[PDB]
């Protein structure tokens, strides 16, 4: 399958909310009863951590402001007042089937 | 995010197979019988009366809870016309029910009131020393 | 490497029953004799019942102040003895241990049945009636 | 815990190596694992699977046939092999465990066929290098 | 050692958690009543609780799927026994009414009723402050509360309302675990679990604010909620010492008949006969006084300073509400929610005849007039309670799922799957 | 009849000498008495919203009856209520020792220990032993 | 029914017709659903009642089978002949009626939950 994201690049400032959605061309929905998206964070130069498993819950040592939702196409990542070490990428990864994709991984500075 | 080929085997999947080989087989289409808007549960009535019907047929013949069992009731010769071998290593099942399914009525009496009808009258009376 | 765990005991009015497990290990608890002692608080050993093998046909003997009450049976599928205690007196009341039983015969000087001894012994379960 | 691999370096092509991850606390017979590629100023790349009890191996189209991996639960070692190497394959290998736990195969009843779940990721290794050139 | 066999045992005391669909039990007739449908199964006086010896059973009172299955089935039954009665759409038409404290009651007179096409007939009627609206363009001159509402429907006179205790059984093969904890959060583990095949009486009790019949939490007063420092977790108050309350319509009420259906004939007040004397109610005021001390204490091991203030919570949510015999009383409850902790109490009542659903919306039931001189009695043992965040405490809304909470608190359903396999040392001889 | 659950696999076995606490008794002496022909005495008066929930009630007090009893019978096993097998236990399947099994554990929680393995044990017992043995006993009776 | 004037000694030779037509009957309905099942969910449960309760009492199959429960005269003390070559079966059962479900455990523990305990 193919799975995209967008924007690739969100040069920012501390102090603001925003969002980085990921585009799905297959659904996802497995037969367990959940969604198969895996969003995390590398930083330059590091083998990357867990920020959320799933897009409901959430990864231990990981802030209140790291939101996430989407339907079974439409898939979004929402982080409230952008805090200043959020640099580095922001790889979308699904768990579908195999193989399993990853996105581009989206830069912010 | 699954998925493995086959291990055992599958509903239905010795049909197509010979006798020797089917034989082996018989518990998966044994087991998934019976388990799988009112139209549901007239569905769910109908399952259980097809189920207790050769639940019963079994039942009467002295081979009640085993899968294969044996009679003293002889094969007669004019019901087929098939070599031996040819039936346990040549012909399928669903051939094999089109084959002899006139006789069938004339089975299943000769099986009961033959034998296991027989086998009680007989068995009662082997008391008494 | 002779393990042997005693439970189930436990308090109790007078009157009630009472089952006492034993699990074993160790040895081959199949074919050896089992046996019931008890100690009764500020009092010594005393034997409760013992239940014998295959040849002697799982037979059990009883004391005589127990004879009727007290049933020692095993399942050696999963090696567990037991102990079912009906119509308890205080005087029931004591720690109660299972031991592996050994059989002992001198040929030249002995008298039948020769003498049962008891060679491996669990820690106990505390009966309170 | 600790996640680590070894055996990394540079080869030409042709050749073959294999790396070494060796997991530290949690019980690896337990868990799958995975293998991803990371090229330099790329994303990601999905490479390879194993099951927990080693019976499930899941490659990558590109490197079909070509690379190789294993388990072994008593020495909790995690074995990369790979043949036939060519100049795109130099990148960041990394060793990585699943997320969550996963279950002994499932056996569905109406085919006598097994299945072995696989889910995602949280512990990447650093991860070694090899680098194909001349 | 041994080559372990596998050995199949049948009776396994094992289970899981299930859901199921369940079934009545009346204990005891002409069967015309909404709840009690004495078509169904019988009972029987067999004491058949069995006590374990070693469990460990979390449970819920609010994740328990038994009271979302009632409120998917008693509005199906009290809706079953609405459906073949009497539509009042002729009714919805232009009113003309003057009054004869003030001027409560209503004598209107609307003049149509269309038994037939040409001949339509004048008509006299009785009506009801809770049930009459004004209109803005003329003198005074009146229309039902709720005609652009939904369909006002009647229900058939020939009905009871009595609530009787409904026996919960599960169906064969599946049990009921419950607990016997005297100090249950309502949402921990249990350490006595029994084991029953059908549930205790229930009454099928409806009312807002209080609870009325209810059970008795034994030996002290139980205050039970989920998320405490949340103000949305409705507290609910069960207790010991059963308050009891008169409760009574002190009029005559004679009734006529109006045929508006062919065949079909719609009851309305024909004429009071004594003095027009409010509803009310009479409360011990003792027993009250000596009870809210008591919640106070439980509310001070949750609560412990900052003490407990009582507080009165548009005419419908705000009051009390239950039934009296087939009819419904709105009662001011202002007075028992004064007092802070640092003879006969008369409660005034209002009468309805146009109740309207738990969600509200899409019907509305009209009660018919009952004669004679209703009396009716029966224990206050619940109280609704809601927090603000001194704590101040409101009774709270009318939603009215929360009753049973108050009555399924100690069972679940499980489900008894009495094969499983174990191995040993045993082989079966082929 | 849920007597001893909390009691242990290895002491459960002994009170289990009553019939599963008369398990099945339960159920005749209930459609003996469900079978109170009341309902006949009334053709319910109705359709009414109980006798829905009945008729769905019997068919699960059917059908889960059958799923049992055909398990049962499957498994050379009718009837019984302690049976052996010729199915040689794999240690794969549970690494527990002998006596922790039936002298130190319950037995839900031991439920929660197999029921991932619990389907394979079910097609494991079938085609290793009760399709098999059938075949091998008709070969005795060649002869 | 045939039988139903005969001796218990001579009944005993219609009890394979009685069993088989106890189900359904001869099978009526003849696939006509041309255009409402209770009474055919009942008549199973008859059935399976008996053939678990068989199956308890270690006689699936049988039709006639023997025990090794004792009979207690205070049930009826009416001897051997005095009912066996002299009584239809309508009046041996209007003199066990009152004594039946205390036959029944009788039989399921003493000859089967009994011979439970002796399979070792
Ligand atoms: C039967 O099968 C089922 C599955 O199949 C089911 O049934 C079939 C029939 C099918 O129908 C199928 O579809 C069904 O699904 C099996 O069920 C599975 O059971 C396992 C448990 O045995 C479950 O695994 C757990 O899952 C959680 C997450 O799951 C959640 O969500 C699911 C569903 O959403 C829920 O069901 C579930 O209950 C949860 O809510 C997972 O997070 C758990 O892993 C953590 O805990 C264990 C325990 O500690 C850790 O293991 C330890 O690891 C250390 C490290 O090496 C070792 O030293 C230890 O030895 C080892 N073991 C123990 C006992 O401690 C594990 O590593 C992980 O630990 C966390 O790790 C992270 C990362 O390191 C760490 O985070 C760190 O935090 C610090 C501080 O904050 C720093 O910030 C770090 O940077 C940061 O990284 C965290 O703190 C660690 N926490 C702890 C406590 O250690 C656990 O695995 C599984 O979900 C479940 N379902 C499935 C589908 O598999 C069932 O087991 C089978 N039955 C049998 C008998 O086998
Ligand atoms: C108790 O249960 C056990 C487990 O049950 C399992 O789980 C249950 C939940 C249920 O699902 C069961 O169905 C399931 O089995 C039972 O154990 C099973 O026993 C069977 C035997 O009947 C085993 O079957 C054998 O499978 C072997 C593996 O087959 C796989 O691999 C083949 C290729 O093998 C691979 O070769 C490469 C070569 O490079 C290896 O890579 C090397 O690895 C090194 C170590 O890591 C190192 O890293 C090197 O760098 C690297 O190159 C690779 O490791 C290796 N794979 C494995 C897994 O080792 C494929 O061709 C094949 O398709 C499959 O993918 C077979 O080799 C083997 O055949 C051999 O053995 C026969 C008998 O011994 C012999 O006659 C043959 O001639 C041949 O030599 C078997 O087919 C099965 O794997 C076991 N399960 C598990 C999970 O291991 C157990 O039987 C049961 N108890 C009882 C009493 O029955
Ligand atoms: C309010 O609650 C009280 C106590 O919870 C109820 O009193 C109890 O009522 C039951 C039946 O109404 C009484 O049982 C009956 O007792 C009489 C005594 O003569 C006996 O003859 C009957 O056969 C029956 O067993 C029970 O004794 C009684 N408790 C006491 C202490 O007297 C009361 O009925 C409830 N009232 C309402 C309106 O809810
Ligand atoms: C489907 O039919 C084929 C033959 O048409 C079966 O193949 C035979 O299988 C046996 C079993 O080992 C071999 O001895 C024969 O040599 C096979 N035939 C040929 C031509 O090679 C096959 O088994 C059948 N499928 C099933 C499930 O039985
Ligand atoms: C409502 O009823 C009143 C009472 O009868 C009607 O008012 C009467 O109208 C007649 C006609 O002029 C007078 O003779 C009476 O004196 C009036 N009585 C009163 C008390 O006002 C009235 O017409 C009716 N209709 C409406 C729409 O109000
Ligand atoms: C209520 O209003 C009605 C008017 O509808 C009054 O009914 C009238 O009563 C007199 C006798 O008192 C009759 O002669 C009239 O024919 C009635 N008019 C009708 C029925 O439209 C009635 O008196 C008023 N008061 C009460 C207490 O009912
Ligand atoms: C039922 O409630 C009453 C009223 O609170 C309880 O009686 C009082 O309980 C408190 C708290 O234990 C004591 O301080 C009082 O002394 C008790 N008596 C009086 C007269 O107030 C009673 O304990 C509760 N339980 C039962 C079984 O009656
Ligand atoms: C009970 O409710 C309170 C809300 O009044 C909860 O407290 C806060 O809940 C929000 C909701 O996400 C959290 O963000 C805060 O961190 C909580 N504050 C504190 C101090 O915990 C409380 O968590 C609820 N408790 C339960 C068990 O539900
Ligand atoms: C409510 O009404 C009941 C009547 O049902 C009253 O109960 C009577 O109380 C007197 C005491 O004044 C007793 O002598 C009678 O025996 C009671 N009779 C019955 C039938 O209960 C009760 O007093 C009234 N008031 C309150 C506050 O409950
Ligand atoms: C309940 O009754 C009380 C009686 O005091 C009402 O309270 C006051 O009633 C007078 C009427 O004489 C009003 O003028 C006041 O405004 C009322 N006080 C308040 C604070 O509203 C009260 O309104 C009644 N409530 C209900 C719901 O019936
Ligand atoms: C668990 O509950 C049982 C219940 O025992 C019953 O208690 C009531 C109390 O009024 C009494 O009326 C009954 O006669 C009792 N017996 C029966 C058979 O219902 C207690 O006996 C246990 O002690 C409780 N366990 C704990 C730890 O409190
Ligand atoms: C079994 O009972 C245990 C108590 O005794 C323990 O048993 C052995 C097996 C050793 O573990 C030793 O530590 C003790 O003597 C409990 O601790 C245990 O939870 C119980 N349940 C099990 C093992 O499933
Ligand atoms: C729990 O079970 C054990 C095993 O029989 C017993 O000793 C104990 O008394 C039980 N617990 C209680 C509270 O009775
Ligand atoms: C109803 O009242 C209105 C108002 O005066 C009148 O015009 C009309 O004729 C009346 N109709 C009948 C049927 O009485
Ligand atoms: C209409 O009747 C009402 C009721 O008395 C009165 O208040 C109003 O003044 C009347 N309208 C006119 C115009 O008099
Ligand atoms: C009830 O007690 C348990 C512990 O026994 C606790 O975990 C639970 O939270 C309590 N209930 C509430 C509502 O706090
Ligand atoms: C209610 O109490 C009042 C006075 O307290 C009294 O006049 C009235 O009769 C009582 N009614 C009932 C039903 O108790
Ligand atoms: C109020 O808070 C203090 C602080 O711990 C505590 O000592 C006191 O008991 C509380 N008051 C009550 C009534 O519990
Ligand atoms: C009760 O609530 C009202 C709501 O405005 C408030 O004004 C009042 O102070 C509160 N307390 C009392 C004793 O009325
Ligand atoms: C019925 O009666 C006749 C004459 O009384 C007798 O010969 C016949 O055998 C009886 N039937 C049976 C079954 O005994
Ligand atoms: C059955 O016989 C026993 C003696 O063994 C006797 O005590 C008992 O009364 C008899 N049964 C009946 C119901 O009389
Ligand atoms: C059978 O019973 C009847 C009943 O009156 C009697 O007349 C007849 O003599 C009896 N026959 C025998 C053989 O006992």
């Amino acid at each position: 399958i193919v799975m995209t994201q967008t924007p690739l690049s969100l040069s920012v400032t501390p102090g603001q909310p925003a969002s980085i959605s990921c585009k799905s061309s297959e659904s996802l929905r497995q037969s367990n009863g959940k969604t198969s998206l895996y969003w995390y964070r590398q930083k330059p130069g590091q083998s990357p951590q867990l920020l959320v498993f799933e897009v409901s819950n959430r990864f231990s040592g990981v802030s209140d402001r790291f939101v996430g939702s989407g339907s079974g196409t439409d898939f979004t990542l929402r982080i409230s007042r952008v805090e200043a070490e959020d640099v580095g990428f922001y790889y979308c990864m699904q768990s579908k089937d195999f193989p399993l994709t990853f996105g581009g991984g989206t830069k912010v500075d | 995010a699954v998925g493995i080929g086959a291990v055992f085997l599958g509903f239905l999947g010795a049909a197509g197979s010979t006798m020797g080989a089917a034989s082996m087989t018989l518990t998966v289409q044994a087991r998934l019988l019976l388990s799988g808007g009112i139209k549901q549960l007239q569905a769910r009535v109908l399952a259980v009366e097809r189920y207790l019907k050769d639940q019963q047929l079994l039942g009467i013949w002295g081979c009640s809870g085993k899968l294969i069992c044996t009679t003293a009731v002889p094969w007669n010769t004019s019901w087929s016309n098939k070599s031996y071998n040819q039936i346990w290593n040549n012909m399928t099942w669903m051939e094999w029910e089109r084959e002899i399914d006139n006789y069938t009525s004339l089975i299943y009496t000769l099986i009961e009131d033959s034998q296991n009808q027989q086998e009680k009258n007989e068995q009662e009376l082997l008391e008494l020393d | 490497e002779v393990q042997l765990v005693e439970s189930g005991g436990g308090l109790v009015k007078p009157g009630g029953s009472l089952r006492l497990s034993c699990s074993a290990s160790g040895f081959d608890f199949d074919n050896a004799w089992m046996t019931w002692v008890r100690q009764p608080p500020g009092k010594g050993l005393e034997w409760v019942g013992r239940i014998t093998g295959p040849g002697e046909g799982w037979s059990v003997d009883y004391a005589a102040p127990v004879e009727g009450r007290f049933t020692i049976s095993r399942l050696n599928s999963i090696n567990f003895l037991y102990l079912e205690m009906n119509n308890l007196r205080m005087e029931d009341s004591g720690l109660y241990f299972c031991a592996r039983t050994g059989k002992y015969y001198d040929f030249w000087s002995g008298y039948p049945p020769g003498e049962e001894y008891f060679q491996d012994w669990g820690r106990g379960t505390l009966v309170t009636v | 815990v600790q996640l680590v691999e070894s055996g990394g370096g540079v080869v030409q092509p042709g050749k073959s190596v294999r790396l070494s991850c060796v997991v530290s606390d949690f019980p690896f017979s337990k868990y799958p694992m995975y293998w991803v590629r990371q090229a330099p100023g790329k994303g990601l790349e999905w490479v390879a699977a194993i099951s927990g009890d080693a019976w499930h191996v899941v490659y990558s189209n590109s490197v079909q046939g070509r690379f190789l991996v294993s388990r072994d639960n008593v020495k909790n070692t995690l074995y990369l092999e790979m043949n036939s190497l060519k100049i795109e394959d130099t990148a960041v290998y990394r060793c990585a465990r699943m997320f969550q736990e996963s279950g002994p195969p499932r056996l569905d009843r109406w085919s006598g066929r097994n299945y072995y779940y696989y889910s995602g990721m949280d512990v990447w290794g650093q991860g070694t290098t090899v680098t194909v050139s001349s | 050692a041994e080559q372990l066999w596998v050995t199949v045992y049948y009776g396994v005391p094992v289970w899981k958690e299930a859901t199921t669909t369940l079934f009545c039990a009346s204990d005891a007739t002409e069967v015309h009543n909404v709840w009690a449908t004495h078509a169904c199964v019988p009972t029987d006086p067999n004491p058949q609780e069995v006590v374990l010896e070693n469990v460990t059973e979390n449970f819920n009172m609010w994740k328990n799927n038994m009271v979302e299955q009632m409120h998917e089935d008693i509005i199906s039954l009290w809706d079953q026994s609405l459906k073949p009665c009497v539509k009042l759409t002729p009714l919805c038409v232009t009113l003309n009414c003057t009054d004869l404290e003030g001027g409560e009651i209503k004598n209107c007179s609307f003049n149509i009723t269309t038994s037939m096409r040409d001949k339509v007939q004048k008509e006299y009627a009785l009506f009801y402050k809770l049930d009459v609206v004004p209109i803005k363009n003329d003198n005074t001159s009146y229309r039902l509360i709720s005609c652009n509402t939904s369909v006002i429907t009647q229900a058939c006179p020939k009905v009871s309302f009595e609530p009787i205790p409904i026996h919960y059984c599960a169906p064969a093969g599946f049990a009921i675990l419950k607990c016997n904890d005297k100090k249950f959060n309502g949402t921990g583990p249990c350490t006595n679990v029994s084991t029953v095949q059908c549930t205790h009486g229930i009454r099928p009790v409806v009312s807002t604010q209080l609870l009325l019949n209810g059970s008795l939490a034994e030996e002290e007063v139980v205050i039970r909620s989920a998320n405490f420092t949340d103000n949305a977790k409705i507290i609910i108050v069960q207790l010991n010492k059963s308050v009891e309350i008169n409760c009574t319509r002190p009029n005559n009420n004679t009734r006529k008949s109006i045929h508006i259906g062919p065949g079909r004939a719609f009851y309305t007040t024909g004429e009071i006969i004594g003095d027009i004397r409010q509803a009310h109610c009479n409360i011990s005021g003792t027993k009250w006084n000596d009870t809210l001390k008591q919640i106070v204490v439980k509310l001070k091991e949750q609560f412990g300073n900052k003490t407990i203030v009582f507080n009165h919570s548009d005419p419908e949510i705000v009051m009390h509400s239950f039934n009296c015999g087939g009819e419904f009383f709105y009662c001011n409850s202002t007075q028992l929610f004064n007092s802070t902790w640092n003879g006969t109490i008369v409660l005034p009542c209002r009468i309805k005849q146009i109740v309207n659903m738990w969600q509200e919306v899409g019907k509305a039931m009209y009660a018919p007039p009952i004669k004679g001189q209703i009396r009716c009695s029966s224990n206050i043992t619940g109280l609704i309670l809601i927090r603000d965040g001194t704590e101040i405490f409101r009774p709270g809304g009318g939603d009215m799922r929360d009753n049973w909470r108050s009555e399924l608190y100690k069972y679940k359903v499980v489900k008894i799957e009495p094969l499983g396999i174990a191995p040993t040392k045993a082989k079966r001889r082929v």
